[PDB]
C-alpha cells in the first residue's frame, strides 16, 4: 500500500486523467500535478475517425438480385443458387473477420505509439537535465516549479538554463 | 512532507476507464480497449418503412395473380412499385393456373417494376370472346382474368386463329398468353371442336408453341382444368404472330416493359409509416453499420450479410489498470 | 588472460538454428525464420474412411439405378447414407431409359439421403400389371424396375387410365414415374392400343404432360425402345392425379423426402476403416490445416480448396547466423 | 578469427541458446555465462499460438454443393457452374496469400519486438552505470559478478549502489 | 561568420520532391508521398490485336450462322480461332430459323474452336435431298445451308427414315440438325405427306424428339416457315440415330470437337496489328496492372476487373516540406 | 527567415537530397555538406521493389467464361449469371481497395523506419561523444572536421580518440 508515488505508461494507466487520451503528471516543490496533452490525443482520435469513416464509408446499394428461399425441391438450379450466395457469405464473412482483427492490432499500435511518440520528445526536450526512471518517468536533476513543468509540456523548456544546476545533482 | 526541493519526476501516461471492453486482435483473441464499436447489424424494428423506396403491399394478391388479373387483385391495375411485397396469406381465386418457368415470369415483372397495361385492338374472327368461369366469380357472375381473353367456338365452330400485332414503339412489349387443357375429351370439342389444338406465338427469331393435354388434374375452385401461362417479348421494330387451332387463352394487350430498381420480396412484416434505406424481410434495418447478420436477403442500400452476431471495432487504446 | 575486474559485458540476443526455413512476407520473397508450418493440405490416405459419415458405397449401381430399382441394385432397398458413392465400373441392367434433367434427379434423391419406399394401394382399371422385359431379367424371368409398374393392354383394350393419390402426411412424397417409347408403330398398338399415348401427373398447382414417341433408338440389350424417367413431388396437403392414354410407367409408392447432410460423390477410392471428417474423390484428408489442394471437390468439415501446393506459416523469429 | 569477444543481436543470432528464444549472455570478473530469458520468450510464443489458433480457427463444414467434374458438353449452366467454383477458388487462394504474408511479416515484426523490449527494459535498469556498445551489448562501467549480473536478468539491480563506481569509470 | 571551431552538427534526413503525390492509408484518407503508381488499368488502344491470340473477325456472320453454313458464311467453312469475334452488323440471310437454347449451342462451339466438318455418307432412302429455298439463295439459285440437307417427298411418299452413323473415332462428333415447321397443314403435306411428322435424334444413354406446328409466323426473307435446329453429341463408342416421318432438316456428317481455350466475344472494335495478350471488347488493354476497370468482359492474361477507375500504389515515402 | 542552420528529419524533408532518399548533412569547422546514404536507400527500395514485384506478381490468365452482356430479357437464369459476376467484381474491389491501404501503410511505416534505424545507429557510433538536439541532428562535442564526418557516414569512427575531449566539452 503505496500511496505517494506516481508513476507513468510503463504496465499503468491512469483511470484519473478524463480530459485527454495522454498527458503529464508530475511531483514538485508545489506538489503534484496532472494536464493532459491535447496534440497527441488529437493525433490518435484523428488517426481512429479515419479509419471508422473509411470502414464505414457507405453502404453497397442493391436492388433486384437472385432468390435465397425456396418453398419448393428443384434440384440443379437452386443448387446453384444456393451455392453461389453460401460462397458470397463466407467470403465476407471472412473478409470483416480479418478487418476487424488487422484494424484493431492497428488501433493499438497506433495508440501505442503515440504515447511512446510523446514520451520521447519530452526526452528529447530534457537532453542532459534529466534520466529515465524507468517507468515511464523522468527525474528532473533541478528545481522545476509549476511554470517550469508547464514549460516542458508547452514546448518552450530551455534545457540550457537549468543545464549547470542539474549535472551537478546527476554527476558530482 | 513532500519531495525533495532539488529535484521533480515528470511522469507521462495515457487514460484508463474502469469498464473496458474486449475486442479481437491478430495477436490476441481478447483484448481489453477502452472502448469499441459494433459493426454487426443484429437487430431490426420489425416494419417496413414506406420511405424513400415505394413500397406496394401485395395483400391477399401475389405479383403474378395482380399481374393475370385475378378479380379480388383488380386493384393492382397498372400499379407501379419500387418493391413489391407478398404475403403469406396470398391466395388465388380465379381459374386454376400453373407458370412454367414461373419464377423467371415473377422475376423479370418484379424487375420491371409496373404492370402499366395497353389494351390492343385484336380482331377474333370466327371466334366467341370473354368466356367466363364459376371458379372465377367477378361479383355474382362467372368471369376471367381482367388481361386475358377466353375464346371459344362461335355458331359450331373454330377457325384457325391468326392474328398479327406490330411493336411500332420505342420500348419492349411484354405479352402474357394462356393455353387452356380440358380434363375430358369431350370438354375440348365441345369448346373447340378440335380434338387437339395448338397454340403457336411467334416473333421473327423466336417462337413458343404449346399443344394441350386432356386430363383430369386435381379438383381446384369446381374444376380439374387448367390453363398454363406463358409469356412472349417483342422489342421495337418487331412483330408478334398468334396461331391458334383452339385452346387459345388470348391477351387483351401488352404490359410495357420497364428497366431500372424494382424487385419483389416475400415478408410477412407490416408496413410502417417511417424511413429506411434498407429492407429486409424482417423489416427495415439501419445501415450506419458495414455488416449485419438479420437476413441474407435484403432490397437498398444496406450493410453486407455476414455469419457473425457481433465484431468489435476498437476506438480507443489498449486499456490497462 | 581473462578481462578486466573493472568492468563487464552483458549482451542481448535471440537463438538461432542452422536449419532455417524459407517463408513469405510482405517484405520479402524469400525470408528465413527459425521455423514454419504447413497450410496447405496436400496429400490424402488414398481411402474413404468409413467414420464418422455414413458412407454408402454404390459398387455396381448408380443412385438413379438404386432408386428405380435395377435387379442387380436390389440391395439398396431403403438404404440410407450421408455420402452415397458413384464408381465408374457402375453399369445399368435393365430397361434402356433416360432421364430428362437427370443431374436434378440424382441431386435431390442425393441429398434427401434415403431410398425410403412406401407402397400404395393404386388400383389401376382395365390393365395389366407387372409388365417384364428380357432387357431386365430377374432371375431367369423377364422382369422390370421393382420401384416401376409397367402396365399394358388386358383382354383388347387400355381405359384411360385415372387415379389419385392424396398426401395426408406430414412429409414430401416423392413419385417416380415413366414414359414408355415403342420403337415400331405396330410395339405401341399392341402394348397400348391407341397410336398416340399421353402421361398427365398432376398437383394442384403443378402438372408434367408428356407424349411417348414411335421410333428406333440404339440397340440396348435386345431393345430401340426406350423409357423416359420423370418425377413429381407432393407437399402435405396436395394430391396426386395420373392420368393416362397409354405408355404409362407407374409408380408403386412414394418414396419419403428427408431434409439434412446427405450427398453425393464420383470415386474410385476404397473405403477405409478408419476415421476423418474431410472426404474428397481422392480419399479422406485430414483437417489440421487451414486450405488443401487435393480436391476442390469435397464432403464433411474440410480445409477451403485453394491452388498452391504450398504456404508457410512462420512460427519462429527470423533466423540469423 | 576472433574468439572471445561475445556479441548481441545487432545483425547475429546464437545458434547455442537452446532454452529460450532471447536472453543474456555476459563477460566479467568470473568469466562468462549465458542464461534465457523465459518471459519475453513465452510472450512471443503467446502470440504466435494465438495466431496459429486463430488461423487453425477450425474447418468450414459443407455437405452437399454443386457439380465440379462433368462428363457431358451442355453449354450455358455448365458453363456457370465452373465460372462460380474457378471464381470461388481464385478468391480463396488469394485469400490465403495475403493471410500468410501478413501474418509472416507479423510474426517476424513481433519477434523482432518482443528483443528491442527486452533491450529497452535493460537499458532503463542500468541507468547511468552502463553505455550502449552499438552490437546489442552494454559496457557496464563496473565490477559486476556473476551475482550482479543474476540481478540484472532478475530485474533486482540497483542502480544506486554502482552509481557512484560507474560515473567515476565512465569519466573522471 | 561561420561555427565554432569546437563542434559540429550532424543531421540525419531524408529526400523530399516538389511534386509530391496523394494516396490512401489505413491511417490516413489523403497522404502525400514522394511518388506513387497506377494499379488499375483503364485506357485501352481501341483495336483488338491479332497477336499472339488467333483472332477470327465474323464480319457479317454470327458463328451460329458460320457453324449451319449461311451461304454469305462459306468463307467460315472449317475455320479455327482462340477467339471469334461477332460484329453488330451481322445478320442472316438464309431460311428463317431459331435455336431453342440458341445461348448453349453457341457457347460450346465457341468452346470447340472450330468448324471442323467432315461429311458422312447417310444414305437417305425413299426420299429428295438438297431442298433449296428463295430465302437463302446461292447465286441466283434457290439453296439452303451448306451443312443441313433439306430432304422432302419423293414420287408421292416420304418413307419412315430411319439411319444409323457410329462413332468409331477418339473425339466427340457433334450433329447439327433441324425440324421444319411448315405455315399451312397444306405445306405440311405438300413437302411430306403425312401431316404431323416427327423427328427423333437418339444415341445409347440420350433422345430428343421434336412435333413440328404448323402455323404462319412473321415474314422473314418471304417466308412464314421457320427451321428449329437442334444438336446431338456423340461420344467414341457410342451411336447415333435418326428417325423421321417428316420435316426433317439432316445433317450432312459432323463437326469434330476439341478442348482448349477458344471462346466468343461481341464487340465492334477494329481487328488491330499489334501483340497484346489481354483482349476487351473495348479494344486490346495492356497487362502491366493488377486490376483494370476498361470492361468485365475480358479473353487472355488480364488484370481483374474491379469497380475503381484508379488506386494509387504508394513507391516513395511520405513528401513532408 | 532563418537560413544558416541546418535540420534533421524531424518534421521536415530535404528537396536538395537528389542521389539518395536517406543522408547525413553536416556543419563543422570547414563549412557545410551533404552525403547520402546508399545502403538505407537501396533497403527501402529493395522492400518497395518487392512488393510492387508481388503486386504485380503476373495476371490470372482467363479464356471462356460465362456472358455479362445480354440483348433479352430472360429472368431466373440471366439473374443468377449478372449476381454471380457483381459478386465477384465487388469481392475483387474490394481486395484490390484493402491492398492498396494496406501496402501503403506498410511503405509508409517502412520508409520511416528506415529513417529511424539510421539516426539510432549513428547515435550508437557517436557514444558520449555527441547529444540527441531533437531536431534529427546530434551535436557532436569535439572538433569533427570533413574527414571526421566522412568517418561517420563511413562506420569506421572510433568514439575513444575522441572521447576527452568531448566529455569535457559536455560537461565541466
Ligand atoms: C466510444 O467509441 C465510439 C466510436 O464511434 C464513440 O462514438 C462516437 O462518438 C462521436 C462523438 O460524439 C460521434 O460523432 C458525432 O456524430 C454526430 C452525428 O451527427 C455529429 O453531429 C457530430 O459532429 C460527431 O461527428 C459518433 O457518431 C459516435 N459513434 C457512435 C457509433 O455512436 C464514442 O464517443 C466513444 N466513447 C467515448 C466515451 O469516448
Ligand atoms: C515449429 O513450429 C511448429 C508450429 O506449430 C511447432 O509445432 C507444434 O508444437 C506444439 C508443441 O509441441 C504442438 O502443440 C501440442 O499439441 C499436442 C497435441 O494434442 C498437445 O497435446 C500439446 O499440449 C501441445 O498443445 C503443436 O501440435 C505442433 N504443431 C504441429 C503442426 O506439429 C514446433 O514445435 C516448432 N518446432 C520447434 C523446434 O520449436
Ligand atoms: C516512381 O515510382 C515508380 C514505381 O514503379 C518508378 O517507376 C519504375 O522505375 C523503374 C526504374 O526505372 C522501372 O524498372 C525498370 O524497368 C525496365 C523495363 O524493362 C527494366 O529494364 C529496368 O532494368 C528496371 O527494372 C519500372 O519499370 C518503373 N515502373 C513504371 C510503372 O514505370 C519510378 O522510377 C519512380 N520515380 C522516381 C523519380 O523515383
Ligand atoms: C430474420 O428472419 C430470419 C428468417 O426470415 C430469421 O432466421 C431464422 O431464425 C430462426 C431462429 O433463429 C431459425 O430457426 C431459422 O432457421 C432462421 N432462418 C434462416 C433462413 O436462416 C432471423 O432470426 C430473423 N432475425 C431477426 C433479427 O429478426
Ligand atoms: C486428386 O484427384 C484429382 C483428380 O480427381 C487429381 O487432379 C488431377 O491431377 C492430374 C495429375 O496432376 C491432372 O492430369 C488432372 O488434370 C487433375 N484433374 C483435375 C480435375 O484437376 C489430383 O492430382 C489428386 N491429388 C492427389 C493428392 O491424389
Ligand atoms: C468500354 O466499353 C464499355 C461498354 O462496352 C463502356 O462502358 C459503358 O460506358 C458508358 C459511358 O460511361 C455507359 O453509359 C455504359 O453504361 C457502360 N456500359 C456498361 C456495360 O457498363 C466503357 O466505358 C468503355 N471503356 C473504355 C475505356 O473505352
Ligand atoms: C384478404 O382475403 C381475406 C380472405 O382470405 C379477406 O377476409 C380480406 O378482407 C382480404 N383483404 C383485402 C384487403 O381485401
Ligand atoms: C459388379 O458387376 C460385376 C460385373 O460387371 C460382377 O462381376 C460383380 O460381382 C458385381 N459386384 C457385386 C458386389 O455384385
Ligand atoms: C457485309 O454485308 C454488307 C451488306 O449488309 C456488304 O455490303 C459487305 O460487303 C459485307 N462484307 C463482306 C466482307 O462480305
Ligand atoms: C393504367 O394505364 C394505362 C396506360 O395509359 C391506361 O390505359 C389504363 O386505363 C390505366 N388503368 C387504370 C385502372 O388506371
Ligand atoms: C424399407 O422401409 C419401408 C418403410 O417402412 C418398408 O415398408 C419396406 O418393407 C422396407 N424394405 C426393406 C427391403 O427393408
Ligand atoms: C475442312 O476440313 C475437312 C476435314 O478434313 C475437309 O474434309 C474439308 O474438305 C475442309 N474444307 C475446306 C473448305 O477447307
Amino acid at each position: 500500500g503505496i500511496f505517494g508515488a506516481i508513476a507513468g505508461f510503463i504496465e499503468n494507466g491512469w483511470e484519473g486523467m478524463i480530459d485527454g487520451w495522454y498527458g503529464f503528471r508530475h511531483q514538485n516543490s508545489e506538489g503534484t500535478g496532472q494536464a493532459a496533452d491535447l496534440k497527441s490525443t488529437q493525433a490518435a482520435i484523428d488517426q481512429i475517425n479515419g479509419k471508422l469513416n473509411r470502414v464505414i464509408e457507405k453502404t453497397n446499394e442493391k436492388f433486384h438480385q437472385i432468390e435465397k428461399e425456396f418453398s419448393e425441391v428443384e434440384g440443379r438450379i437452386q443448387d446453384l443458387e444456393k451455392y453461389v450466395e453460401d460462397t458470397k457469405i463466407d467470403l465476407w464473412s471472412y473478409n470483416a473477420e480479418l478487418l476487424v482483427a488487422l484494424e484493431n492490432q492497428h488501433t493499438i499500435d497506433l495508440t501505442d505509439s503515440e504515447m511512446n511518440k510523446l514520451f520521447e520528445k519530452t526526452r528529447r526536450q530534457l537532453r542532459e537535465n534529466a534520466e529515465d526512471m524507468g517507468n515511464g518517468c523522468f527525474k528532473i536533476y533541478h528545481k522545476c516549479d509549476n511554470a517550469c513543468i508547464g514549460s516542458i509540456r508547452n514546448g518552450t523548456y530551455d534545457h540550457d538554463v537549468y543545464r549547470d544546476e542539474a549535472l551537478n545533482n546527476r554527476f558530482q | 512532507p513532500g519531495n525533495d526541493n532539488s529535484t521533480a519526476t515528470l511522469c507521462l501516461g495515457h487514460h484508463a476507464v474502469p469498464n473496458g471492453t474486449l475486442v479481437k486482435t491478430i495477436t490476441n483473441d481478447q483484448i481489453e480497449v477502452t472502448n469499441a464499436t459494433e459493426l454487426v447489424q443484429s437487430s431490426s424494428t420489425g416494419k417496413i418503412c414506406n420511405n424513400p423506396h415505394r413500397i406496394l403491399d401485395g395483400i391477399n394478391c401475389t405479383l403474378i395473380d395482380a399481374l393475370l388479373g385475378d378479380p379480388h387483385c383488380d386493384g393492382f391495375q397498372n400499379e407501379t412499385w419500387d418493391l413489391f411485397v407478398e404475403r403469406s396469406k396470398a391466395f388465388s381465386n380465379c381459374y386454376p393456373y400453373d407458370v412454367p418457368d414461373y419464377a423467371s415470369l415473377r422475376s423479370l415483372v418484379a424487375s420491371s417494376g409496373t404492370l402499366e397495361f395497353i389494351n390492343e385492338g385484336f380482331t377474333w374472327t370466327g371466334v366467341t370472346q370473354n368466356g367466363g368461369s364459376n371458379a372465377c366469380k367477378r361479383g355474382p357472375d362467372s368471369g376471367f382474368f381482367s388481361r386475358l381473353n377466353w375464346l371459344y367456338k362461335s355458331g359450331s365452330a373454330y377457325p384457325v386463329l391468326n392474328v398479327t400485332m406490330p411493336n411500332n414503339d420505342n420500348f419492349d412489349k411484354l405479352y402474357i398468353w394462356g393455353v387452356h387443357h380440358p380434363s375430358t375429351d369431350q370438354e375440348q370439342t365441345n369448346l373447340y371442336v378440335q380434338a387437339s389444338g395448338r397454340v403457336t406465338v411467334s416473333t421473327k427469331r423466336s417462337q413458343q408453341t404449346i399443344i394441350p393435354n386432356i386430363g383430369s388434374r386435381p379438383w381446384v375452385r369446381g374444376l380439374s382444368s387448367r390453363i398454363s401461362i406463358y409469356w412472349t417479348i417483342v422489342k421495337p421494330g418487331d412483330i408478334l404472330v398468334i396461331n391458334s387451332n383452339g385452346n387459345l387463352i388470348a391477351p387483351r394487350g401488352y404490359f410495357k416493359m420497364r428497366t431500372g430498381k424494382s424487385s419483389i420480396m416475400r415478408s410477412d412484416a407490416p408496413i410502417g409509416t417511417c424511413i429506411s434505406e434498407c429492407i429486409t424481410p424482417n423489416g427495415s434495418i439501419p445501415n450506419d453499420k458495414p455488416f449485419q447478420n438479420v437476413n441474407k436477403i435484403t432490397y437498398g442500400a444496406c450493410p453486407k450479410y455476414v455469419k457473425q452476431n457481433t465484431l468489435k471495432l476498437a476506438t480507443g487504446m489498449r486499456n490497462v489498470p
